[PDB]
């Protein structure tokens, strides 16, 4: 008789809305996110979307400012708005610094966001998990999962949505300096990875791989289909 | 149970009164909108057809948002009525802000999330509106979108949504061909469509509203067919059929 | 309803207008028609008759 | 479109295929469920044992010479006494008779109000009989100490002084009491979460009693015909008040002590209200210390829950982190655990749990040992384990921290 | 002590598949049954003293002979027995009736006449009860089961290894989890995993409904399960299984109804029998529920119910064994790629991959075909999938 | 129904008799086969009632918990009339409760009884007799051998099986 | 009367004066579950029921094809059918279907 209200504590000290908000994130398609030395790639599933509808307005991965880019998870109404407000801020930080913002800031602030909406009744929880990727560290690449409670955490890779524990196992079992060292490599460990969690043909993955000091580059089917090819290669040689 | 207020999530995590929302959104009357390479249209069913009642606007389901836009309507009326004016006042701002006509998919979006942000806030029930858009635009030309209570948007070639949506929309899939439709294609599919969609047959013209964007030098006229091209199109129909069951 | 107790669950729509015409004919057997009493236009008459 | 089966499709589906040998296979075994069905109907017997001595140890011929002798006697309780001195002798349900003692009994013998046999023909009475005992409130009793001692119950000194000063205590040492005018509470309510150990503490008292103690089933009270349970509580207590400093354990208390309604239960309230005026009201029950126990106390009437009837309410709240370590060491003292087990690691582990979810921790930790060919269990079978009995029965770990 | 009543089976024939080595195991056993039905026959007859001793006894005894209840025992050769219809009779003591089975409560004997004391009833278990037994035992063995490998072996641990190896249990000190409960989805293996321990078991095993426990009168009840749990005690090692337990075990709550409070008396019973007062014993309780959140949490707490094994629907491995096992006796066609169906969205349980199974051949009959088809199996699952109406939600979470 | 003739037959027997009925709600149960004999034993009582001539030798006195469930017949006018209602004791009620059951036990004299009664509001007289011994059962624990004040306030915490501690929030 | 023919719950016959059993009888039936034996059968016939010729061949899948022909499940391998259930909208003939049946 606990989980009604937001403000409300379990005789075990449990903020029970923001347990089942993240029920909300278990329900989405599965985002896998791993940074390499020169290179950060945000792993997607595309649904199969229905035969008679545009997929140009199904955008999962977007990115918030020139160089920081996020793949959510979760219910698609309270994305985009989460979205909408990071692009904002990252805007307004601009703005008032000059100094671009940094992917530790962004995930900040959407974390604040997250919990300013779970912190007092009236107000549900964002019920997407965000995983937010840039080079913004001038340098340095960094990862960051933002929980539907309001918790941000760094990865070196991490899973969100469906499927998230088995892609998170085969991720740890599979992350090795060795295994990330060229772009090519952390880009066939993101396929290898959503492979597992995600059992289909082309166009089920969409990939978003951001180099050092460049732009988001949504790969396009045949790149992920020359990078399917290789892997297929290598579990051939592997035989 | 979970469905007090929309706030309240259920433990699998389910918004249950944006649940129940989207599922009230059947009780509407149907409308559908197929996309043609020369433009797009939405067709409508006028549920209630009683003598005594005058049709004094003819665009009971079909409103115009914009000089390139229009959208179709499902739902509760005055829901529909606030959106539909809600819609207007954002592309005639946006309008005036830019100076250029909104992009079709920006208004979309703006009132998927005045939609979102009143199924978040607590104290406002889910808008059980569910509204097709049509429109042109400088970027991507004609466009169909299909808007839901829960602000989930998305482009769609030909959807359908009210009573029977399901067998409208499968039955579109079954016969819809990508990128070969002409408007008169279109509006012959947008009938058939609808003749199936509704119990009543013989799809009496008075009984059936149709809206059609075409792309006139530069113009971007939005038509609503009089009854005489909707009994033509009707008749075309019937002698479709006809011929069909020749076969037979 | 598991498929161990119920194996076999036959749906029973509405008869359609063939399955309208057969129970026609089998509810008007013992009874006297007119020549001219054509029943496919009365079928045609009831769309959606439980049966 | 689908076509029905005819009689020749049904001969050629069970003719062309295999017949070979799927014929003499059928018929095998029809026959042989025959013959097992033959043999069981041959020997169908399995005589039923009866109650026949040795043969040496009856070897009589006499038996026939004292059932012809000897004839059946009802028996009967004297209602009254009349004055040649005449009885009037209720025969249980038969009917109500005034018969006079045959010579063999003295008047002096019989006694108004005694139970007294009498001959099936005439209703004289013959001979007198002891008062009844019932069988089944005699049964109540234990007579045989359970193997649990005050040692086995941990991260309850509160709880176990409390029962002891109550049932244990009164009875031991009375002038501890005497001197100071202090009344001992009568009465013990162990309430608390099912699993937590109330009846490990009853049958400890058991143990240590030294007096009479009485473990009431809660079936027999409850009686298919109407009043009978209010008969067997009345027993139950007067069997209780003819010894001395008895001690009553009335176990799931909630079974028959339901909140009255307007039939419903009905006969049970009737039982309880039987057991209410007993516990409380005219007639001081006596030296009867009632011990109750229930999972569920909401239920009961407020009548039997009044500090009258049970007059010290025992909370057995779940165990502290020093009553769920001390729970540990009591259930691993058997078990063939390794010297660096760190059980209070596994008593914070453990955040609310009864002493019946750390047994059955211990158990899965033991069991988890002989998985794999174990003498000895591990740490980590007792985290294992911890995690199968607690935990089974992360992204909601992660906000905390 | 009355040791286990374990059910009779006959041996397993493993060829299954009709060739001839099936057809000489079943030859042989036939063989041993004919051979058992000839000594027997020919004992008796071939047969040509106690016979005075005997004749003696039941020429005392009479018939009929009264079945009534000793009140108390007054002398050595004298005691109050209460014949059935509630009147209490002082009867004389026979001598030919052991004097240490003669206890208060017990079911004696009587003389139709004199009433005298001849006897004693041993058994004199209530009918509704001795039905329960198990005697005839299924033929669902473990291979029968496709997976359910942790579940197997946790039932195993529970009621089956206890019994065959307790020197492990002995020398760790653990006493071996005495109760399991067996929740889960319907259809996915709890009534089986129940029928192939009793198949495998060699202790009486006992079967009960959870709804033949609860009796019209108000008593009865409470008494059915003691009465249940005395005849599991008197056949030392034994297995309970208690299928349907959320019929009696619902949560107690206050009811204003004397069937609410009578099936909560049930329930109470039950628990006080399983841990309470006085040890249980050696009888194991295995209880199935496809609702174990509306169960009393005392019923399901450990002590009670020591291992709460879960029954999760198939997975693809489980699925793909499930398929294995019910089409093993099928005649299945070269193009029957089973990995199709067993891909399944999430949702198919044994029934259905059995039902499928039903469905295919009997599809397969329809054309005149014993030897099912790929296309046999699509139609098979597209007609017996159809259980749920939605369980789902809309196009809402990417 | 024989007994309770029976027992009204005694009462008459001797002159001066009062009937006690205690716990009538078995019996007094509102109308609805053991119902049968119930009802029938309660008519008899009812008769027995009416049976007396007025203002006779004999008087009944009943008592229960519940009135609610009690039959309306039972009241009447001729019948139990006098509704003698006892209402749970008030402060004064409640501090003479203590003092009563307070006499026989070596009692500091500087307990303050009306402070127990503020403090034990809702309490019954059984509930403040159990606060008394509980009371002195805990100054029996610390081996004191006269009762304080604070003894009888833990006896008051006892009584309800509620617990007090040291709470980390109230200082 | 042979021993092994009295099972329990037989219902047996017993002499008034010796009590010994002379006969079997059949056994109880709950008065009450008597009367749901259909003794007389119904009056509706398969060529009554029209348009389900479908569903009236799967029914008789699992109520006829079974029992009639159980050579053919077993040779088949599959277990046989045990339970059909008709739903749909009220008054389609799932009543007249069974009492076809
Ligand atoms: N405090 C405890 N210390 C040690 N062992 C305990 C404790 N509580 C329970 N146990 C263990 O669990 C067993 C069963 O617990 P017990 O029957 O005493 O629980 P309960 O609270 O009386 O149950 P219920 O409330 O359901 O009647 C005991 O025999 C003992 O082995
Ligand atoms: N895992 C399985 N392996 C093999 N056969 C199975 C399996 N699950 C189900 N079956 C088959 O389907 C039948 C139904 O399974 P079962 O009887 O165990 O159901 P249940 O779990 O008891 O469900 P319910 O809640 O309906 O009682 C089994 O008797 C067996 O024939
Ligand atoms: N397909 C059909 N063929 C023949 N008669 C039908 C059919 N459907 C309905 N009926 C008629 O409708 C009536 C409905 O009776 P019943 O079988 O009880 O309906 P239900 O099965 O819905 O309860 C029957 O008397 C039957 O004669
Ligand atoms: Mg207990
Ligand atoms: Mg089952
Ligand atoms: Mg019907």
């Amino acid at each position: 008789s606990y989980d009604r209200a937001i403000t409300v504590f379990s005789p075990d000290g449990h903020l029970f809305q923001v347990e089942y908000a993240q029920e909300a994130v278990k329900k989405g398609s599965t985002a896998v996110g791993v940074r390499g030395r020169d290179i950060v790639v945000l792993g997607v599933e595309k649904k199969s979307v229905a035969k008679l509808q545009d997929e140009r307005t199904v955008r999962k991965i977007c990115a918030l400012d020139d160089n920081v880019c996020m793949a959510f998870a979760g219910l698609t109404a309270d994305a985009r708005i989460v979205i909408n407000r990071a692009r904002v801020e990252c805007q307004s930080h601009r703005l008032t610094v000059e100094d671009p913002v940094t992917v530790e800031y962004i995930t900040r602030y959407i974390a604040s966001l997250k919990q300013r909406y779970t912190q007092s009744n009236g107000r549900r929880p964002f019920g997407i998990s965000a995983l937010i990727v840039g080079f913004d560290f001038d340098g340095t690449p960094r990862l960051y999962q933002t929980d539907p409670s309001g918790t941000y955490h760094a990865w070196k890779a991490n899973a969100i949505g469906r499927g998230a524990k088995s892609v998170r196992e085969f991720l740890e079992k599979n992350y090795t300096d060795e295994a990330i060292e060229t772009d090519d490599l952390t880009i066939k460990l993101v396929i290898k990875a959503l492979l597992e969690v995600v059992q289909s043909g082309g166009k089920n993955i969409e990939l978003a791989v951001m180099r050092r000091d460049q732009s988001l580059k949504i790969l396009n089917p045949e790149e992920i289909e020359k990078y399917v090819v290789e892997i297929e290669k290598e579990k051939e040689e592997n035989e | 149970r979970y469905d007090s207020r929309t706030t309240i999530f259920s433990p699998e995590g389910r918004l249950y009164q944006v649940e129940y929302a989207m599922e009230a959104i059947g009780h509407a009357g149907t409308c559908l909108g197929i996309l043609a390479n020369d433009g797009v249209l939405l067709a409508a069913e006028r549920r209630n057809i009683h003598k005594l009642l005058d049709e004094v606007f003819f665009s009971e389901k079909i409103y115009k948002l914009n000089e390139d836009m229009a959208c179709s309507v499902a739902g509760i009326t005055s829901d529909a009525n606030v959106l539909t004016n809600e819609l207007r006042l954002i592309a005639q701002r946006y309008l005036l802000q830019y100076q250029e006509p909104i992009p079709c998919e920006q208004l979309v979006t703006a009132l998927c999330d005045i939609k979102q942000a009143y199924t978040q806030f607590g104290g406002k029930r889910p808008f059980g509106v569910s509204l097709l858009y049509i429109g042109w635009d400088k970027h991507y030309g004609f466009q169909l979108y299909q808007s839901d209570p829960s602000g989930n948007y998305g482009g769609w070639k030909a959807t359908c949504i009210g009573n029977n949506s399901a067998a409208a929309v499968s039955m579109l899939k079954q016969d819809y061909k990508e990128g070969e439709m002409t408007l008169k294609s279109a509006l012959a599919l947008a009938i058939k469509v609808l003749n199936k969609t509704m119990d009543v047959s013989k799809l009496s013209a008075e009984k059936v509203e149709i809206a059609t964007l075409t792309r006139e030098n530069g113009k971007t006229v939005i038509r609503v067919l009089k009854q005489k091209e909707v009994e033509q199109l009707i008749k075309k129909h019937e002698e479709e059929e006809a011929k069909a069951e020749r076969e037979k | 309803l598991r498929p161990g107790r119920i194996d076999r669950k036959i749906e029973f729509p509405p008869p359609n207008e063939e399955a309208r015409l057969d129970i026609l004919k089998i509810h008007s057997r013992k009874m006297n028609l007119t020549r001219g009493i054509n029943l496919r236009k009365i079928a045609e008459l009831m769309p959606g008759a439980s049966g | 479109p689908i076509r029905a089966l005819d009689e020749g499709d049904i001969a050629l589906l069970k003719t062309y295929g295999q017949s070979t040998y799927s014929r003499q296979i059928k018929q095998v075994e029809d026959d042989i469920q025959q013959l097992l069905k033959k043999i069981n109907e041959l020997t169908g017997i399995k005589e039923s044992d009866t109650g026949l001595a040795p043969p040496a140890l009856w070897d009589l011929a006499a038996d026939k010479q004292t059932l012809q002798s000897e004839q059946p006697l009802q028996v009967a309780r004297c209602t009254k006494i009349i004055n040649d001195p005449k009885y009037i002798i209720n025969v249980k349900q038969f009917a109500k008779f005034v018969v006079d003692l045959s010579d063999q009994v003295a008047p002096t013998d019989i006694e108004e109000g005694m139970r007294v046999g009498v001959d099936r023909n005439k209703y004289q009475i013959h001979i007198p009989l002891p008062p009844k005992i019932d069988p089944t409130v005699t049964m109540m009793q234990v007579e045989e100490k359970p193997d649990v001692t005050y040692s086995d119950v941990g991260g309850c000194k509160e709880q176990i002084e409390k029962l002891r000063e109550v049932v244990e205590t009164p009875l031991l040492h009375p002038e501890r009491f005497v001197n100071l005018g202090i009344e001992p509470p009568k009465g013990v309510l162990l309430f608390g979460p099912p699993g937590t150990g109330k009846t490990l503490c009853a049958r400890a008292v058991a143990n240590r009693t030294d007096a009479c103690f009485i473990r009431v089933i809660g079936s027999e009270l409850v009686q298919k015909y109407v009043g009978e349970g209010a008969r067997m509580v009345r027993e139950l207590f007067e069997m209780a008040r003819t010894k001395k400093a008895c001690l009553i354990f009335f176990d799931e208390i909630d079974a028959i002590g339901g909140a009255r309604f307007d039939g419903g239960d009905n006969e049970v309230q009737r039982t309880m209200l039987e057991l209410i005026n007993q516990l409380d009201g005219f007639d001081p029950r006596g030296n009867i210390k009632v011990l109750m126990a229930t999972n569920r106390p909401d239920t009961l009437d407020p009548a039997l829950m009044r500090p009258g009837r049970l007059d010290r309410k025992i909370e057995f709240s779940l165990p502290d982190l020093e009553g769920r370590t001390h729970i540990f060491k009591i259930h691993a003292r058997s078990m063939s655990v390794e010297r660096d087990i760190r059980f209070e690691l596994l008593a914070r582990l453990c955040p609310n749990s009864t002493g019946a979810e750390i047994r059955s921790v211990c158990t899965e930790a033991g069991m988890f040992a002989i998985r794999a060919r174990r003498k000895i269990a591990t740490e980590k079978d007792f985290l294992e384990a911890v995690n199968k009995v607690i935990k089974s029965y992360t992204p909601r770990y992660m906000t905390y921290n | 002590t009355k040791g286990p009543d374990a059910a009779s089976k006959l041996p397993l024939v493993t060829p299954h598949t009709q060739c001839r080595l099936k057809l000489l195991k079943l030859e042989r056993i036939k063989d041993y049954l004919l051979m058992e039905e000839e000594f027997i026959r020919n004992q008796e007859q071939m047969k040509p003293k106690q016979e005075e001793e005997r004749s003696k006894v039941d020429d005392l005894r009479g018939t009929p002979m009264s079945v009534g209840t000793l009140e108390e025992i007054i002398d050595d050769n004298h005691a109050i027995v209460s014949t059935s219809v509630g009147s209490e009779h002082y009867v004389s003591i026979l001598s030919f009736v052991d004097k240490d089975l003669l206890e208060p409560g017990c079911s004696v004997l009587l003389n139709h006449k004199v009433h005298a004391v001849i006897g004693v009833l041993m058994d004199d278990t209530d009918p509704l009860v001795t039905v329960m037994k198990v005697e005839k035992a299924p033929q669902e063995t473990y291979a029968d089961i496709g997976g359910l490998d942790n579940q197997i072996q946790e039932i195993k641990e529970s009621v089956e290894l206890p019994l065959t190896h307790p020197e492990y249990y002995e020398e760790m000190g653990i006493k071996p989890p005495k109760g399991v409960i067996l929740y889960g989805p319907p259809g996915t293996g709890k009534t089986l995993l129940a029928k192939a321990v009793a198949n495998q078991t060699s202790a009486t095993f006992l079967r009960v409904v959870g709804s033949e426990l609860i009796q019209k009168y108000l008593g009865d009840g409470p008494k059915l399960v003691r009465e249940l749990f005395r005849v599991a005690e008197e056949h030392a090692p034994s297995i309970v299984f208690i299928d349907e337990i959320d019929a009696i075990g619902t949560k107690r709550y206050d009811s204003n109804s004397g069937g609410e409070r009578e099936i909560q008396r049930t329930m109470l019973e039950l628990l006080n029998q399983l841990d309470g007062f006085d040890s249980r014993g050696d009888v194991k309780v295995i209880m199935a529920t496809n609702r174990i959140e509306t169960l009393d949490p005392a019923l399901i707490r450990p002590g009670r119910i020591d291992r709460k094994i879960e029954f999760p629907l198939p997975d693809e491995k489980t699925k793909k064994r499930i398929f294995q096992i019910h089409t093993s006796r099928m005649t299945l066609a070269d193009d029957v790629t089973l990995d199709d169906l067993i891909m399944a969205k999430d949702d198919l349980s044994g029934a259905d991959i059995k039902a499928i199974c039903t469905e295919a051949g009997l599809m397969a009959l329809r054309e005149r075909r014993m030897k099912v088809t790929n296309e046999d199996f699509k139609k098979s699952k597209e007609n017996v999938l159809y259980k749920k109406q939605e369980g789902t939600p809309e196009g809402l979470y990417l | 129904a024989k007994l309770v003739r029976d027992a009204f037959a005694l009462a008459k027997e001797k002159a001066p008799s009062i009937i006690f009925i205690d716990e009538l709600d078995a019996i007094g149960t509102k109308r609805f086969a053991g119902d049968r004999e119930v009802q029938r034993t309660m008519l008899e009582l009812l008769n027995q009632l009416d049976g007396f001539q007025p203002n006779t030798q004999v008087k009944v006195i009943a008592a229960t918990n519940r009135v609610d469930i009690l039959d309306p017949a039972l009241l009447r006018s001729g019948r139990l009339d006098r509704k003698i209602e006892f209402p749970m004791p008030n402060e004064e009620a409640r501090a003479r409760i203590m003092q009563i059951h307070s006499r026989k036990m070596n009692v500091s004299p500087d307990v303050n009884y009306e402070e127990l009664a503020r403090c034990t509001d809702d309490f019954n007289g059984a509930q403040c007799k159990a606060v008394c011994v509980e009371a002195g059962m805990i100054a029996l624990r610390r081996g004191a051998t006269e009762l304080t004040h604070e003894d009888y306030m833990e006896g008051i915490l006892e009584v309800q099986a509620k617990k007090k501690a040291n709470l980390q929030y109230y200082a | 009367i042979d021993i092994n023919d009295v099972t329990p719950n037989c219902r047996v016959a017993l002499r008034n004066d010796s009590y010994t059993l002379h006969k079997i009888l059949p056994n109880k039936v709950d008065p009450l579950v008597s009367l749901m034996m259909v003794e007389k059968v119904p009056d509706s016939t398969y060529e009554m029921i029209g348009g389900l010729d479908k569903q009236i061949k799967e029914i008789k899948e699992v109520i006829e094809l079974p029992v009639k022909h159980p050579e053919l499940f077993e040779a088949l391998g599959i277990a046989q059918p045990k339970g059909v259930l008709l739903y749909g909208p009220p008054g389609t003939g799932k009543t007249l279907l069974a009492r076809a049946v």
